[PDB]
């Protein structure tokens, strides 16, 4: 079989269906394939699978830790259910429907019982392919939900029941971050089915899937049962209006006969129907299509191939890859923290990338050329001393070890984080001598080899070498009284070190040091020159750059464009001129034998002859780096998993020569505690990082082509894999997800402390402490665990972010020069979705608040005894007192408590300063009761229990749970309440107990019933309906069906996209459901002629 | 309907057309498997680094040494490894014993919790310490 | 803290075996005032938030900080002699550039 599309070669008509699909040619099925290229001047195509997949037969890897994006829902957009507490049963003037013979029986669409509820349960109704694993449940209130408010930092709480009033906003917050995690899913669009019950006729319902997908139809559809008894739910339903059911609205586009988009009526929730909208639009916002992929990787590959991508025409083809530079810019700056100082961690990408540029030029390393030039014996010398012997002594020609000078070409890319120089070592022992032809040969290496470190100090050093081998011989002024000509080479390490004899030639006198003149002369004029050139695609790919323009990479070596025929001894490469001037100055060093007494023997011929064959070693590595390396460079840069990193070059300014690298948290307008990051710490920009001399001079000396290199043959061999096995995409995703995330932690962690970050606050009723460092510390630890597992991350994500005082602003990294001007980079901050959605779900919480088992307000403890039914959640108004209130007492952190004797009441501490007796109405914080739970629970309890005490205890928010009985019996709560204050501790609290009266539907008698807690303020937003199948409520709390909740079914003249947030969430209202195409990456690779 | 497993645990007629024979005479150069083993290295991520950051619990990861002392200590690790990959008994690019005297070298290590203190005790023991120092029980 | 004693003050931590009875010497003004004892009413006269930790030098992220100033129980006489015993040394410390 054949696929013209792209080529390929297949053997199975059902494989032909499969791989025209990643064609946009649907079945006219490995999905496992993330991208599939293929060659055009060979048979030899490679596939990419994710790394976790167990069976790699034949194909590639992707070892990125890639996070999970799309995923889809086919079950209900919905987090609230309903569900019944009180069940009850009552006959019923109509069973079932009849037709001609067979019967159906009444389904309603919410439950049948004496009372019901609203209760937050993520994604219950839904049928998800992928798991985000972050569901909230709630239990129904006469259950306990004090663990959903302590899963975080109450860790040494002194009882296992009950959570630590100051930590509510952070359990919160956490809380509602999980809500909003929980629900990142897209609809997916799924069938229907045409129904013609008598009360629907005509509409198109939408089918769940799986077996029996009708039962799902009486929950969804609430009109669709008719209107058969007397009742609340009947009564509700006739309220409604028939039309808005079913399908409202489909594409027009659409495959074989299933539309590509729909709007439907079904029952769902507002809240997750808006987060969900907010998700597919960013998700939008990050298309592409394959032609810019196209241009992408041909400009990315530099001329030496092209690149095609045939694609049929579509529009729900999603290939979510697009983000801004500022997204790359913070996660590159994340990934900078991440090293800390830390050589492990640095170690293996410049092992790996070097044995990648080993593994990929033309050039090889051969010294054969240089023994074969030298081309010297000289057997059974016992007393050789003889130029060439000892130089090839010093070369070690035979060996083969050179990753110093792959790893010198890679450090060029890291030059921000890690500084390469040369090993002390290299350097002559105890700096050595003119006088020894020993030092001379390690002067030679040591001066040809400097250049190619990123050392910023490498001139100084070269010529204090010279400098220090000649003391005693030719002088030079010092300008410092303690620094003198004899100080070692090696340390000279920093701009402050650069001593003004050297800057300044005319204080050189050339009669006092005519060989230090002429060196120093050499390195100022023919030092080498840095360069740029331009790589990647940022159009597209966006750029990681910092401290450069996005478009360009930085060089310490001109550069120029390839050319083969060049020839080998060119002057005007700079690297064969510096070797010229190098010999030559030796050479000049040598003749007159001024500087080397105690040679018996005339060496200068062979000392003349040895460096005039060095000068014209005809080796081709000058011509490698100057052509080819730098393309190489260019076309593995944007594959690389750890962008670029530099820092500008200077050859010899002084003043602007980058001294320090350090990152800030802060903002720019706020004065706090001075924090540098670890990386200012080290002596150099950089990490420090030796290498062996010799094996850079070997590598200069010994570089050869092989004698049949076409370079368009060899680069586009070079390339194809490569690029087939790139990782680039999952980077982009995994970077976006990284802003996201931080753009969330510095919004929450800036609602439980002080930072002068401007945000909203909506959650400041919420009862809370004053977060230091490691509480905010604790709380981002979980905040960052649980976006790891939203989308099933593995690998760093914000953990740099969690050394030290995460009350953080804003990411920010800067350099400085040696005359004190630095640069700042501030990236442009843009939109958080994730953020956005949070502050939303606060929003709604801050109106919706009994949903999520949270009571507002205050309670008030006292005795009262009576028959009436009135719900405790709604106490009438002639019971509850405020701090306005005449005759109260009002008390602070001093309540003194005196016992009064021989008969005489005992006395408490008021506020004012008065002191008053047990009775009366009193106003407590809550602390207040923390901190002498004991002795306040044995002196009050009897005074509240028969007395006539009543307290209002200030807690602003507090979890509550119910406790139905029966009106009917005696019942007395306190029980209950005693409980509940013996459990008081002063780190933990239990759940209010609150009792509440069994509504009925007829007439029927009353027993006295003995309260002691009652709220300060309405507090049933959650209760749904009572009695809901019965015509009407005769005693006890009333509630009809929450018409405003319903609004577009109830309301006419509602459009029928309109929401009510947010104040009130709406249960049913107009869903999109979508069906898109993922197809994996394909391309085609091109040769060039 | 189809579900994915996770890789992390949570909460929980003729056909024969003429072109398309096969004469698989060329030889890449550079070898196809030879650049893919080397590309394979660089495309794993950069290691993590949890070491002198909180858990579940508040308590900071890591070992109870210098900063300084661990900083030289990786460097050291880095040096061998570096031996290790070149299959030669000494590393020729090492990452310590250079000559810059990085003395005043520092690295995050588990020492040292958010607070600047000392983590001689660890941040859970210390709030148990406190708390319990303060409790009342029932009168005799 | 992590109680509404005070109000989230740091508490420093005293090293050694049975260090919690630490906490209540160190701070009197910690101890809860139920009573209407001496003791009790020596400590409602006195001001709150002068406890703990006051003042730190936090210079580089991720290390110790370089000192700090707290309120703790002490006695006038032995700080204000480690007082000018370090002022001693201070003036005899000396730093690697010199050396």
């Amino acid at each position: 079989y054949q696929c013209h599309v792209c080529s390929a070669v297949l053997f199975s008509p059902l494989d032909l269906d499969a791989h025209v699909a990643s064609h946009g040619l649907h079945g006219n099925d490995i999905q496992r394939h993330i991208t599939e290229f293929i060659s055009s001047w060979q048979n030899h195509p490679i596939v990419q699978v994710s790394a976790d997949v167990e069976n790699k037969k034949t194909a590639q890897l992707l070892h990125a830790d890639t996070p999970r994006l799309v995923t889809w829902d086919a079950g209900l957009c919905t987090s609230f259910k309903i569900v019944p507490i009180v069940p009850a049963q009552v006959p019923q003037d109509v069973l079932a429907y009849t037709f001609f013979t067979s019967s159906y029986a009444i389904q309603s669409p919410f439950p049948e019982a004496a009372v019901s509820r609203i209760v937050v349960h993520t994604r219950w109704a839904s049928n998800v392919d992928f798991d985000r694993d972050s569901s909230v449940i709630m239990a129904p209130p006469t259950e306990n939900n004090i663990h959903l408010f302590k899963q975080l930092l109450n860790t040494e709480t002194l009882s296992v029941r009950g959570a630590n009033p100051l930590m509510f906003r952070a359990n919160v917050l956490h809380m509602l971050l999980e809500f909003v995690l929980d629900n990142l899913y897209l609809n997916r669009h799924t069938g229907f089915s045409q129904d013609h019950t008598p009360f629907t006729e005509g509409a198109n319902l939408r089918s769940l899937p799986g077996p029996d997908a009708e039962k799902w139809y009486s929950i969804m559809y609430p009109t669709r049962m008719g209107t058969p008894n007397v009742s609340k739910i009947c009564n509700f339903v006739a309220s409604c209006v028939r039309n808005r059911v079913g399908r409202f609205d489909r594409a027009q586009m659409m495959n074989g006969a299933m539309s590509e988009w729909v709007d439907v009526f079904e029952t769902s929730d507002a809240l997750t129907v808006s987060i969900r909208g907010r998700w597919m639009a960013r998700l939008a916002r990050m298309n592409i299509n394959p032609t810019e992929i196209e241009w992408a990787l041909t400009e990315c590959a530099q001329g030496y191939v092209t690149v095609t991508s045939p694609y049929a025409p579509s529009v729900n083809r999603l290939m979510p890859y697009r983000i801004s530079n500022a997204e790359r810019q913070i996660s590159q700056i994340i990934r900078i923290m991440n090293i800390g100082n830390n050589a492990t961690v640095i170690q293996p990408v410049l092992q790996d990338i070097s044995v990648l540029l080993q593994r990929i030029s033309p050039l090889q390393i051969d010294p054969t050329i240089i023994s074969n030039t030298m081309s010297t014996v000289s057997e059974s010398t016992t007393q050789t001393l003889s130029p060439a012997s000892s130089i090839l002594g010093k070369l070690r020609p035979s060996n083969s070890d050179f990753s110093s000078f792959r790893v010198a070409l890679a450090g060029w890319l890291y030059n921000g984080v890690v500084t390469t120089v040369i090993d002390d070592s290299s350097y002559p022992k105890d700096g050595g001598s003119v006088t020894s032809l020993e030092n001379l040969w390690d002067f030679f290496i040591l001066a040809l080899a400097l250049p190619l470190t990123t050392d910023p100090c490498a001139p100084v050093k070269a010529f204090m070498t010279l400098a220090n081998m000649m003391v005693g011989f030719e002088t030079i002024p010092m300008d410092n009284q303690i620094y003198t000509q004899s100080r070692r080479a090696s340390a000279f390490s920093t701009p402050h070190t650069w001593p003004r004899c050297f800057m300044n030639i005319q204080l050189i006198s050339p009669i006092d040091a005519p060989i230090l003149r002429q060196w120093a002369e050499i390195i100022h004029r023919y030092w080498p020159n840095p360069s740029q050139i331009r790589y990647g695609a940022p159009n597209v790919f966006g750029s990681a750059n910092l401290f450069t323009p996005p478009e360009v990479l930085l060089l310490p070596i001109d550069h120029q464009p390839a050319n083969v025929t060049t020839p080998t001894l060119d002057f005007t490469n700079e690297l064969t001129n510096w070797r010229a001037r190098v010999c030559e100055l030796m050479k000049n060093l040598v003749d007159n034998q001024r500087y080397q007494p105690g040679w018996t023997q005339s060496l200068v011929s062979s000392m003349r002859g040895t460096l005039d064959k060095l000068k014209l070693i005809k080796s081709m590595t000058p011509m490698y780096l100057q052509q080819l390396a730098p393309v190489e460079l260019a076309v593995i840069a944007p594959m690389l998993p750890f962008p670029p990193f530099q820092v500008p070059y200077v050859r010899l300014d002084r003043d602007r020569v980058p001294t320090m690298v350090g990152v800030t948290r802060q903002s720019r307008d706020t004065i706090t505690q001075p924090a540098l990051s670890l990386s200012t710490t080290n002596t150099t920009v950089g990490v420090p990082l030796a290498l062996d001399a010799r094996a850079i001079t070997v590598a200069l000396l010994s570089g050869k082509y092989p004698p049949d290199l076409v370079t368009n043959v060899w680069y586009a061999d070079a390339i194809y894999p490569m690029y087939a096995d790139t990782e680039v995409f999952s980077n982009l995703q995994r970077d976006m997800i990284t802003c996201e995330a931080v753009q969330t932690l510095v919004t929450l962690v800036a609602q439980i402390s002080e930072t002068q970050y401007p945000v909203d606050r909506y959650l400041d009723w919420i009862p809370s402490l004053r977060a230091s460092a490691a509480t905010a510390a604790t709380f981002a630890e979980w905040v960052n665990t649980s976006m790891k597992t939203a989308f099933d991350l593995s690998d760093m994500l914000l953990e740099p972010l969690l050394s030290g005082d995460p009350r953080m602003t804003q990411l920010a990294i800067q350099y400085q020069q040696y005359n004190g001007r630095t640069f700042n980079i501030i990236p442009e901050m843009p939109g958080s979705v994730i953020a956005d959605c949070v502050q939303l779900t606060a929003e709604v919480f801050n109106h919706e608040y009994n949903l999520f088992g949270i009571a507002r307000g205050d309670i008030i403890i006292g005795r009262v005894q009576s028959t009436h039914l009135w719900s405790p959640l709604a106490p009438p108004p002639d019971l509850v007192f405020d701090r306005d209130t005449p005759g109260v007492h009002i008390f602070g952190r001093d309540c003194r408590i005196s016992f009064g004797m021989n008969g005489a009441a005992p006395m408490i501490r008021d506020e004012t300063g008065l002191m008053v007796p047990f009775e009366g109405n009193w106003i407590f914080p809550l602390a207040l009761w923390q901190m002498n739970t004991r002795y306040f629970n044995q002196q009050f309890d009897a005074w509240i229990k028969t007395g006539e005490l009543r307290i209002r205890i200030e807690m602003g928010a507090y979890p509550y749970m119910l406790h139905y009985y029966d009106p009917r019996q005696y019942a007395n709560a306190w029980n209950l309440t005693s409980a509940w204050l013996e459990e008081i501790t002063p780190t933990s609290i239990p759940s209010v107990p609150f009792m509440v009266p069994i509504s009925s539907d007829h007439d029927i008698s009353s027993a006295p019933a003995v309260q002691y807690i009652i709220s300060t303020e309405y507090n049933d937003r959650s209760l749904f309906c009572t009695n809901s199948s019965s015509p009407q409520t005769i005693a006890g709390p009333d509630k009809h069906i929450p018409v405003e909740r319903y609004n577009i079914l109830t309301n006419p003249d509602a459009p029928p996209t309109q929401i009510q947030l947010p104040e009130v969430v709406d249960l049913y209202n107009v869903v999109t459901r979508y069906a898109y195409e993922t197809p994996p990456i394909t391309a085609v690779v091109m040769g060039v002629p | 309907m189809k579900r994915i497993p996770r890789k992390t645990k949570g909460k929980s007629p003729a056909t024969t057309e003429p072109g398309t024979s096969n004469r698989e005479q060329y030889k890449a150069r550079p070898g196809i498997a030879s650049v893919q083993r080397a590309t394979e290295s660089a495309e794993m991520p950069m290691k993590n680094n949890d070491e002198g950051t909180p858990d579940k619990k508040g308590n900071t990861k890591g070992d109870l040494v210098n900063e300084h002392s661990e900083a030289k200590d990786e460097a050291d690790e880095a040096t061998k490894k570096q031996a290790k990959d070149t299959d030669k008994s000494k590393a020729q690019v090492t990452y310590s014993d250079t000559g810059i005297n990085n003395a005043n070298e520092l690295s995050r290590s588990g020492n040292v919790d958010n607070e600047g203190g000392s983590n001689q005790k660890p941040m859970s023991t210390r709030i148990a310490e406190a708390t319990s120092a303060i409790v009342s029980k029932h009168p005799a």
